[PDB]
RNA sequence: CUUCUGGACCCAAGCGCCCGGCGGGCGCGACCCGCUCCGAGGACAGUGGCAGGUGGG
RNA sequence: CGGGUAAACGGCAAGGUAGCCAAAUGCCUCGUCAUCUAAUUAGUGACGCGCAUGAAUGGA
RNA sequence: UGGUAGUAGCAAAUAUUCAAACGAGAACUUUGAAGGCCGAAGUGGAGAAGGGUUCCAUGUGAACAGCAGUUGAACAUGGGUCAGUCGGUCCUAAGAGAUGGGCGAGCGCCGUUCGGAAGGGCGGCCGAUCGAAAGGGAGUCGGGUUCAGAUCCCCGAACCCGGAGCGGAGACGGGCGUCCAGUGCGGCGACGCGACCGAUCCCGGAGAAGCCGGCGGGAGCCCCGGGGAGAGUUCUCUUUUCUUUGUGAAGGGCAGGGCCGCCCUGGAAUGGGUUCGCCCCGAGAGAGGGGCCCGCGCCUUGGAAAGCGUCGCGGGCGGCGUCCGGUGAGCUCUCGCUGGCCCUUGAAAAUCCGGGGGAGAGGGUGUAAAUCUCGCGCCGGGCCGUACCCAUAUCCGCAGCAGGUCUCCAAGGUGAACAGCCUCUGGCAUGUUAGAACAAUGUAGGUAAGGGAAGUCGGCAAGUCAGAUCCGUAACUUCGGGAUAAGGAUUGGCUCUAAGGGCUGGCAGCUGACUUAGAACUGGUGCGGACCAGGGGAAUCCGACUGUUUAAUUAAAACAAAGCAUCGC
RNA sequence: UAUGCCUGGGCAGGGCGAAGCCAGAGGAAACUCUGGUGGAGGUCCGUAGCGGUCCUGACGUGCAAAUCGGUCGUCCGACC
């Protein structure tokens, strides 16, 4: 909704910044095992609820 | 709307609402009251009729006389 | 017929969500939100059903920025009591105060 | 909620410059602008609040105090009243007849409003619709549609 | 906006300390002198064009004048 | 002028609630909506505002009377009884 | 010490006494004394603990 | 133990009164009669010792 | 991981086609054209709850979008939500919940006044606090600007609250230098004038009060006659058809509306005034003359400089136009008047104001106290929310799910109609695919000769009837009804006739716009021509009725119901 | 979702037409009759809305773990 509280909007800010893909220079490190960001969330498939 | 203004397209076979729906009876009575009461108020102010014949005709106008 | 919309997020026809149609200098019919119809003060007697005369019929907080002459009349009980019950109370106060002298 | 009207009687505070407004059970016959009087030396008129001991026998009163000073408990419904049967100056106890037919011996200091509670004859009108009975209890409480126990389950 | 009816009252408004500027609008039937004060836009409507130059030259010096 | 034969004011209920019940409310629906003469002003403007409340549209007098009539028979009998008890109490 | 009315009603008038350099204070007015605020109950209602009856709630 | 109480449960201690019915209630039963149709286990109106109707377990 | 099996299926809501462009690649994208749909209770334009970056730009075509895709609500990279006056914030609504007190083994619970409860300026309060983005609640609108924001930015014109410079008011002078006044003033009155002292205390008002009927005013929209400016048509006709033809808040003035709720004069029966209805009057009509409130209307400051239309020229310069009218049971909105209904009477509080009272304050002859934005000037207005979707693809239902989810604005024609049908503004591409064919069997729609329920548990399904007008309407009844009972006739088009108004001048002139009735003519007897749209009657059973009920197999004779009666206190 | 409470929102067009009122008639009188007006109601047809009768229709590994179509109930009230 347009009528947001500060805590909810701040909560949506953190979840929006975490939705980035993994930078490709991480995959070139020594003991790298991460192929891709497995915690990606889509707005239509997984709802936050909070 | 010019042909209907001359009476065309308004026969019996063109009516679908009740006569009271097309022209309300309460409206036709209200139009007649304001017409007849304005006539008596103009005749009383023009001294054509006195306040005693006016008040008598006012109650006869309120009845279905004229 | 240009259909117009609300200008605020309140989309319900509540008592505070009242509007009127206004023509802008740009030849546009827009919604202009109206203010509630204020009522003139009522008589303090509690008998006369009519409102007081000579006082603006505006909202309560609007009376804060109105001049005192626009909220009362030059009579004794003006702005609070109607002129009719003032004349009655002037007579009732005198006639009762005279009877309390006759009983003595 | 109640079928009897209530009167907004105004009094003067005997100790402060204050207008005391009370809410009585309107006796039948009173009107706005009437001067009603409360006390033991007030006259016997409809609407006045008198002790049940300072009144003649057979006096029709309403809003009778069950205990001395309870501000009126008995005969406060529309169209009801209590009759002062007899007195007893030795024990200072009056015997009153309640609207249910029972005769109760109360103290002679219990104040009461002389007259009958207004709104009488309300039950004499047959409620014709179920909707009229709905609105009757819609202001009282949630008890009107009474399912029979024989219509329920064990 | 407050409309001024007299020429004398217009000079008292243009001579104020909060008078920022005075605009001169030459219309078809009149000429308007709109002085911008702190709160209200005072306007004097002069009908005849003869009193336009009479009032234009009588404005206090230092007040910003603009022709529209 | 005579639109109905016997129902009159209770013709609004149609064929509902029974003949006896529509006849009992007829005596009450008439007395409830009837305008009475104001004993304080004289104008016939006493109308029932609520149950047991009767208001005059001219002198603005509010009188607490009966539920369906301006005054019940049990009230005028008590008023005359209290007056008779008051005079016998003073002497 | 208030019953004729849809009024008004307080923040002492007055007297006595006293202090300041025109003001202020006290008393009477507004009696004194006193142990429960005023009434209705009352060692009964009631409370806790045992005992009997009743109890498809 | 005794009294009252059935618009209390109920029954008809009392022996089903007024009513009603082969009924949404009749086992025998597709009862009998009339009517309704060329033909009716249906329908209706009647008849009622009614297997097992019936009066605020409300009758009509 | 198989057979099933390249099978079921990719079938609800009419529909696409042509050309071109980009591109390796086009039934699906984009532009243009044509043909259609939604048809203003929209497939339109904006919100609330919810979602949370889905919004916007560019790029990718790998996975996803059940065909494809050059496309996307996908993916990747950047960007985007600007407020004193919009809401939150403030108030208490039902409520919820501390303190005292009580209880409880105990976490705690009960409880919302009930205890030395006033932390203010002589004090009454009686109950801290929480609880509404639909209640209460001061005050911003117009134009312009973005790829996405807008009553928030920009420009212009204001307003409100809080806080400490001018002018004006108070201030009117008399009597003999002196003495003495002066906390305004007008009107018979309603009441007026730009202010016009005053506290504790007191009183009152506004906030702040249902639903329904009818009427009138104002506006927006629609409609009609013109005049401009563009455009369509121009085979024939058409001075034609279509589009567009305006002025915010705030201030002032004036129409208009309301005072059966006010004022003065006066006095009423031959009673009068008056409405659609009512209603009103010796507690004072009618009449005349006033006063007040509302004036969202018009004019005007704003203000045309801007906006718009059109013609040009080079973020702009210009020309020209933005006009004159007339109607209404029209449609919405809003303001009034007035009545009806209730065994229904249809909120509180914050906040703001008026009055009563006159404790006090102010200066001694020109001022002082004081001044309700009186009129101006100066300063400040913090915090949070603000993008977008708001639903046959942005919410919920496992999904782009034929379900579900609260509203606001509402064009023309037909018609009684916000019915159905057609069109304009706006929107869309037929609802998760296409091509070909037109077998059976289906689902949906329709017709059928002759007979007319012989079908079947059963007229199930289907059909008949249907609108309006003029007629005619029984048994029975609680007298209300039954009833649109039943049974009949008429219905088009065109051409006339008659009847129903208003304004102006004292009958005359001018001007309507909505209908009814009658008649003639006319036709392949067709005419509520589509659409919309009751089959009826005679009885029995049950329930009085309206209402309610097993969400997802039972809408009933069940429950409820008024009435009746009993029982307790 | 069941129910009470609080605060809001919403509910075309028509039919029959109740009390009150006006007038004209009839009558020796009591009183009656007619026309109009008025717009009552858990009124009627009916849109939105809310319901969900019948087809025991469609679907029935469905659009849907209850939906769709026609038909149908009610639609100022115990309404939504
Ligand atoms: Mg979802
Ligand atoms: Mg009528
Ligand atoms: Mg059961
Ligand atoms: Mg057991
Ligand atoms: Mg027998
Ligand atoms: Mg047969
Ligand atoms: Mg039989
Ligand atoms: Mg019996
Ligand atoms: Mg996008
Ligand atoms: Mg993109
Ligand atoms: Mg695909
Ligand atoms: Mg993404
Ligand atoms: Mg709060
Ligand atoms: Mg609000
Ligand atoms: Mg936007
Ligand atoms: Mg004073
Ligand atoms: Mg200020
Ligand atoms: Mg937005
Ligand atoms: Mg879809
Ligand atoms: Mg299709
Ligand atoms: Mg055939
Ligand atoms: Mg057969
Ligand atoms: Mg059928
Ligand atoms: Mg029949
Ligand atoms: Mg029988
Ligand atoms: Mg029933
Ligand atoms: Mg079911
Ligand atoms: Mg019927
Ligand atoms: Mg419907
Ligand atoms: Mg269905
Ligand atoms: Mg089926
Ligand atoms: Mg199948
Ligand atoms: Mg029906
Ligand atoms: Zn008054
Ligand atoms: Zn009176």
């Amino acid at each position: 909704s347009s009528h947001k509280t500060f805590k909810i909007k701040r909560f949506l800010a953190k979840k929006q910044k975490q939705n980035r893909p993994i930078p490709q220079w991480i995959r070139m490190k020594t003991g790298n095992k991460i192929r891709y960001n497995s915690k990606r969330r889509h707005w239509r498939r997984t709802k936050l609820g909070l | 709307t010019l042909a209907r203004r001359k009476g065309r397209h308004m026969g019996i076979g063109k009516r679908k609402g009740t006569a009271n729906a097309r022209m309300p009876e309460k409206l036709s009575w209200m139009r007649r009251m304001r017409i007849l009461r304005r006539l008596l108020r103009r005749y009383r102010e023009s001294k054509k009729i006195d306040r005693h014949m006016y008040h008598s005709l006012y109650l006869k106008v309120k009845g279905n006389v004229f | 017929a240009p259909r117009l919309t609300y200008r605020r997020r309140l989309s319900y026809n509540t008592t505070s969500n009242k509007t009127r149609l206004s023509r802008t200098p740009g030849n546009r019919i827009v919604y202009l939100y109206t203010k509630k119809v204020g009522k003139a003060p009522k008589s303090a007697c509690g008998i006369c059903p009519g409102r007081l005369r000579g006082i603006r019929a505006v909202r309560p907080k609007v009376l804060m920025r109105l001049s005192k002459t626009k909220k009362h009349v030059s009579r004794a009980y003006g702005g609070s009591m109607c002129a009719k019950c003032v004349r009655d109370r002037i007579k009732r106060a005198f006639l009762i105060e005279e009877q309390k002298i006759v009983v003595k | 909620g109640r079928g009897a009207p209530l009167a907004k009687v105004a009094f003067r505070d005997p100790y402060r410059f204050k207008k005391r407004t009370e809410l009585f059970v309107a006796a039948e016959g009173i009107h706005t602008g009437q001067f009603v009087y409360c006390g033991k030396k007030a006259q016997l008129n409809i609407g006045n609040v008198l002790p049940v001991g300072t009144m003649p026998e057979g006096t029709i009163v309403c809003c009778v105090e069950e205990k001395p000073g309870d501000r009126g408990k008995l005969a406060r419904a529309s169209g009801n009243y209590a009759t002062v049967i007899s007195h007893n100056p030795e024990t200072k106890k009056t015997r009153v007849k309640l609207p249910s037919g029972s005769k109760k011996v109360i103290s002679s200091a219990n104040r009461a409003i002389v007259g009958v509670v207004a709104g009488g004859g309300r039950i004499d009108k047959p409620i014709l619709k179920a909707g009229r009975a709905y609105h009757k209890y819609k202001a009282k409480r949630n008890c009107w549609p009474r399912v029979r126990g024989v219509a329920m389950n064990p | 906006p407050r409309k001024i009816e007299e020429i004398k009252d217009f000079l008292l408004t243009a001579r104020r300390k909060d008078a920022k500027s005075v605009k001169i609008k030459k219309n078809k039937d009149n000429v308007k002198f709109k002085v911008r004060c702190s709160k209200y836009l005072y306007t004097l409507v002069i009908t005849d064009k003869e009193k336009a130059e009479k009032l234009k030259q009588s404005l206090p010096p230092g007040l910003s004048v603009k022709e529209l | 002028a005579k639109r109905t034969k016997k129902v009159g004011i209770v013709g609004k209920y149609g064929t509902r609630y029974g003949a006896s019940l529509r006849k009992m409310v007829k005596k009450i629906e008439i007395s409830q909506h009837a305008k009475y003469t104001c004993s304080f002003c004289g104008k016939t403007k006493m109308k029932r505002k609520a149950v047991g409340i009767w208001h005059c549209g001219s002198c603005m007098k509010i009188v607490a009377g009966g539920a369906w009539t301006y005054n019940t028979t049990s009230a005028v009998t008590v008023k005359s009884a209290i007056r008779r008890l008051k005079e016998l109490k003073d002497q």
